[PDB]
């Protein structure tokens, strides 16, 4: 019942037979911007199925010495499909997300991944007074890896990261995690190329281990923008 | 005592006892019934 | 569920349970939910009418306390031969809540904050050392604190015409008076301040990371109105800020490693535990060692 | 005019006072409020969220390794696995948690706690543990036959991968105080211990060592009093770029 | 008497305070009010009046010449004529206007703007232009095919000699701030560009160069916050005859 | 049409328009009317409920801010050997709002103004330099400020009998006290002050142009009541004026070139742009040059 | 709070929200209908 | 504002005065009262014991 | 006069005239009748 | 394009729907595989993990 789940958005569908419920961030569901909160007066474009669909990123390899991975939204999707085109052709963007993380193994494997969505994950640099640069933050589709996951790369604690919307992938229990993110920002809309509302982090708290024959164990991320809308149409930046 | 004309000049407001911890403790679509297995 | 909570919850007495198919003590952490196991389901309890109040942990009470945000000492004297970098009977401060770690950590417990800021200015004066080798007394000086919005024109000297303050809010106060106090409203262009900002505040790629000027309250320019005396003094101005009418969103893991800069969240950690990069909690001999074991 | 006289305390600046004060920007219109997810109105909402305990706070455990406890198969029965001290005031496995971090801003605390343990071994791994809370007064139990006399839960590994041990509020006084004397009768809460109930049994192809992750949270009977400056942060000098704010 | 105590801020002089004060001339009867035309009760009424833009803010343009833009016949299609920067805070063609002058007394602004262009060529002169507003994020368009993708109006010269391009309020935030960083995401508004749509075509006896006058105004959705001293005026010394007031 | 406006107007959603004979984007500047084109008629809009307040741009809030109007420094000492032009422990000031440019420009944004004037007097004292080479302390002097109508008899010395103030309004205040404050009513013989006056205030042809004495509030005579001490001090008196209960008529183009004199609107302009006689706005390379172009 | 006997001693009056911008924006005898040509 | 004047005795500290004063710990919740035997409300109760 | 928000800030409470001296003077289970022998 | 992510488990089979997406009411079974009235697209299968 709570272990099987089908997600269908646009022309895309995902089925999992080993889910563990799914998390709605702060008990909220994505929605379009209402008139009593709107600021931009131009009529927005709402592509619906053209942009509200699952985009699958490149898989990463779960290794013994893996420290963790992160992707920043909407930066990771800003050059992908019709969502990327609408982002490039518009000054203002607004949407939620539906994140589905996939990682399967055998019943002889062990391991635990914390899959956490951090709002405004302002990263810090290690052992220097210089702030992180543009290239350190904006990794796009490929994402980045945690330098010090123990402190979430920002001087805080990984132990308290459960205060953020999150799930676990415990290999003996489940093979996927699902998180629904509403619009999370101080402003009703934002310039998608210079600010990231959310950061998806996957951290191997319990390392992958087995004594059976070793196989490549990938982790795959599928993200579906939800209730997309764009304002301020102009020429493409790209 | 607030004789100022701007409402933001007023003293602190310490009377909002409303809470909703479930938005952080149980942010799941399917509520978990007490006693029954979660999965 | 949303509800009004004024006291800690009561306890109900409970009996023996031997029910098949009911395991309240078992949970599934993987879903991301916190365990819902109640004390009544784990042990046999009595009835307890709990009258403990919860008002002191209200976010308003938690944050609405005057905390020091700025402290500046400068010489009140004739600055004809003073260097360029010296504060010549006045100073300017870009308002920020990141210089003193207690208030900074408390504020950074949250992602978004909306509040008005009560500002209290306290001034102290001392007779200068290394100048005259004598004490004569302390003057009751008049100071002017002018609010200049971020990036706007600030005075360049103590007797600058910019101090005329045709439109800028200015407060004139004496050292002998009680500390000056004014309330600055919530002035963000957004509905809430961004305590943390994962972005760049410029349309080019050279902007500052994590610094949104829309969250900068403004600029405080403080001068001594009095012209300089034949002898020099040291004047120290402390600015305290108290948030009020507070709304808070998205709590965050508390800062553990010591702060490094007011401009970023860079971390180094202490040399060894506690609060080291590789070890936050202080070490014990083993997981079977009880640090403060009672031995009689 | 009105005849008046000044009371003691007139002119003082108390950092915890609550008065109206002059608005510096008359007729200012603040930005309209907009709904933002995740509003928090009482810090007790935060402490009810469970966070990872640093049970493995030992040398040779670096970073994330301190957040898990390794269990292996044993050849002797009823063996002790680990123990957890009580004080959410002093430095320890409970310090760097949501409940611990928030509570260390206060001096008095009351209410029940919950410790949830998640087993992170393979599916084929099986075993039973016993988790015991011992109310204070004596030494921390070192044998199962002694620890089982206190409050305890017997945990069987299975489809439900996590178990919860409730540490009920058992105190002579209404509140305990976050003082520096860990052995004071107004501070000590007891001990938590974990013992093998049967054994950790795994097949050949499964990993022979399996990890547990421990979490702690406060129940809704929890409360705090007497706010104070947190000892978890401090500074001995001005931070970098703090001077630049004056330039 | 009444027991009292003085609060912090007692005795201070805040320039923006609002209190009653002692009348120096008791029983004074002010001159009776008489109706005077042109009463203004909100400065937003003033900014809604359009005033001339100084688009031709270049060297070799002296005085009134800076208030008009000269257009001539061209032999290449889709040519750019001029562009107008966005910031009503920094120095530029919008600075010395009613809306700009009033807005520079404040720090935050919101709402839509309108730019009205009047063609001042001869009656026999004909032509079509395209006026484009480009929301920020990229470089100012230099070709018609790029600029036409943004908001635009195609203007045909005729009996109605003036056209209006609306710059709608398109912003992520409720307000933009009049800061000194023109490239900040909280300040930049975009660009205005003008291109030939067909050409300026005049007969032999008409002038071969025709002038446009540009005006800017704020709509009734416009608002301002956070008053401040205007940077448009200042003094480094006392004015002449100011000393004579003391003689 | 006259109406009560408390917030910025809302926006209504709009559809495609292809109507013959309707051209809302076209206008006729020649009539002198501002274009009435609405955003709904120029582009396709959405519905926006605008809650932005307009109170901070009210004329009252715009002008009712205490601004410095006078600043006079004089020696408090024995003036037996002082020159004739020196202020011998007292000074006189013909009240005017044209000496400090911020308030002057704000007031000159209008043709006619009617308001009462809240006057705040702030005094500071310093031990004199070039006299004694030492600091001993600052006295808590008592000062008298007397309002003398324009042209009437003013005191000729510190101990003049004119200070008896049988009918003139006088305020006595200490340096240690908070700054003195009094409200002067709207005292013009007309229904409103003439901010600008295109005429001569005399029946002959030698009168001052642009100066209507009916708009001069009056004369402020300020003295130190205390007799002089054996040592000299420098006393600085600042007078701030705040209009209130304001009515304004006929707004005007703002001043652009720097002010030259308090007695007229004479102009010279800066040497080069900005605010030069031949160029108010700073120059750019060409009309096709974008000064702060975003280049990535 | 105003205990003075003269009304001009009172604090500022910031409650007059009435506007008539048309006296500056449209001071023409014939009103201009939206959409229709002006001339 | 309200016109006022200070009376003699203003600013003095009388050890037997009875006034309210600023709470240093806002929103503090004292421990709930519990019945304790032997409450005394007037010292004259004590002097009646031989 | 108490304008503070916390009730413990209030002035002293000197209006509790209730007494029960018998809890100290006659703490015996059997009340002693006046005049009659105690034992 | 249109896709389904299939997780192996107790339900051993998955279904990918190829919806009728055509400009015309019918496609024709002609010998020109690249004709605009015949081509339907492609089906591909990739490793997800």
């Amino acid at each position: 019942s709570d272990r099987v789940l089908q997600l269908k958005l646009g022309n895309s569908a995902i089925v999992t037979q080993e889910a563990a419920n799914y998390c709605c961030a702060y008990g909220e569901w994505p929605n379009y911007l209402p008139d009593h909160e709107a600021v931009a007066i131009d009529k927005p474009t709402q592509p619906e199925t053209a942009t509200d669909r699952f985009y699958t990123l490149k898989s990463v390899k779960w290794e013994t010495g893996s420290t963790g991975w992160w992707w920043k939204l909407p930066d990771a999707l800003n050059n992908i499909g019709m969502f990327g085109q609408n982002v490039q052709h518009h000054y203002l963007y607004r949407s939620g997300f539906l994140i589905h993380v996939q990682c399967n193994a055998t019943k002889f494997h062990q391991g635990a991944l914390l899959v956490v969505a951090i709002p405004e994950h302002q990263r810090g640099a290690h052992n220097t007074n210089t702030s992180p640069g543009f290239d350190d933050i904006m990794k796009g589709e490929e994402g980045g890896t945690f330098n010090h996951p123990y402190v979430l790369d920002d001087g805080t604690s990984l132990a308290c990261a459960t205060i953020f919307p999150h799930q676990w992938i415990n290999l003996r229990t489940n093979n996927s995690a699902t998180i629904v993110l509403p619009w999370m920002n101080a402003a009703p809309m934002d310039f998608p190329l210079r600010h990231n509302q959310w950061t998806l982090a996957i951290i191997p708290v319990v390392p992958l281990g087995t004594r059976t024959t070793s196989s490549m164990v990938p982790i795959t991320v599928s993200i579906a923008p939800m209730c997309c809308e764009f304002n301020g149409l102009r020429h493409a930046i790209t | 005592i607030n004789f100022y004309k701007d409402s933001y000049a007023a003293s602190a407001s310490k009377q909002d006892f409303s809470q909703d911890p479930s938005k952080f403790t149980e942010p799941v679509v399917e509520g978990l019934k007490a006693g029954a297995p979660v999965l | 569920i949303e509800s009004i909570i004024k006291t800690a919850t009561d306890t109900v007495k409970s009996e023996i349970n031997a029910e098949l198919g009911v395991v309240p003590s078992l949970n599934a952490v993987e879903t991301g939910a916190t365990s819902n196991t109640e004390p009544e389901e784990a042990i046999q309890t009595r009835t307890v009418i709990n009258q403990h109040g919860v008002s002191e942990t209200l976010v308003e009470n938690f944050l609405s306390r005057a905390a020091l945000v700025s402290k500046r000492s400068f010489e009140y004297k004739d600055h004809t031969s003073s260097t360029a970098r010296a504060d010549k009977n006045f100073f300017k401060w870009t308002i920020n809540t990141r210089s003193f770690v207690q208030l900074r950590r408390k504020l950074e417990l949250f992602t978004y904050l909306r509040f008005d800021a009560e500002i209290t200015i306290l001034t102290t004066v001392a007779v200068n050392g290394s100048g005259n080798n004598t004490y004569v007394g302390l003057p009751d000086l008049t100071l002017q604190a002018m609010f200049v919005p971020t990036g706007a024109l600030t005075p360049e000297k103590q007797d600058s015409f910019h101090w005329q303050s045709g439109s800028n809010a200015s407060v004139f106060f004496k050292i002998s008076d009680p500390p000056a106090r004014i309330t600055i409203p919530f002035m963000c262009i957004n509905s809430a301040y961004s305590v943390f900002y994962d972005g760049f505040a410029g349309f080019e790629k050279n902007g500052l990371y994590g610094i949104n000027p829309a969250d900068t309250i403004g600029n405080l320019c403080v001068r001594i109105v009095n012209e300089h005396q034949p002898v020099g003094f040291t004047v120290t101005v402390r600015v305290y800020m108290k948030p009020k009418h507070i709304k808070a969103w998205a709590p965050r893991p508390p800062r553990t490693l010591p702060y490094m800069s007011i401009a970023n969240a860079n971390y180094k950690g202490k040399e060894r535990a506690p609060n080291a990069l590789s070890a936050i909690i202080g070490n014990r001999d083993s997981v079977k060692t009880m640090p403060h074991n009672i031995v009689n | 005019g009105v005849p008046t006289y000044l009371l003691p305390g007139s002119g003082q600046f108390l950092t915890t006072d609550d008065h109206s004060s002059a608005p510096a920007l008359p007729c200012f219109n603040p930005t309209p409020e907009m709904h933002i997810p995740g509003q928090v109105r009482n810090m007790l909402e935060v402490v009810q969220v469970e966070s990872m305990m640093e049970i493995n706070n030992t040398e040779s455990a670096v970073g994330m390794e301190r957040l898990k406890v390794d269990i292996s198969a044993l050849t002797d029965v009823d063996q002790l696995l680990f123990n957890i001290p009580l004080d959410i005031q002093l430095d320890g496995p409970l310090r760097n948690t949501l409940v611990g971090n928030i509570s260390r801003y206060y001096t008095h605390w009351s209410g029940s706690l919950e410790m949830t343990f998640m087993f992170c071994g393979s599916f084929m791994a099986a075993g039973k543990l016993i988790l015991c809370y011992t109310p204070p007064g004596g030494s921390c139990p070192t044998t199962r036959e002694t620890a089982m006399l206190g409050t305890h839960i017997v945990w069987d590994f299975g489809l439900q991968s996590s178990v919860t041990l409730i540490i009920p509020w058992i105190s002579g006084s209404h509140y305990r105080m976050f003082n520096n004397d860990a052995k004071s009768t107004n501070a000590n809460v007891g001990y938590v211990t974990c013992f093998m109930q049967t054994n950790l049994i795994v097949p050949s192809e499964s990993s022979d060592t399996c990890s547990l992750i421990g979490f702690i949270a406060a129940k809704d009977d929890f409360s705090l009093r007497l706010m104070r400056d947190s000892p978890d942060i401090g500074q001995l000098d001005h931070l970098h770029a703090a001077e630049a704010a004056y330039q």
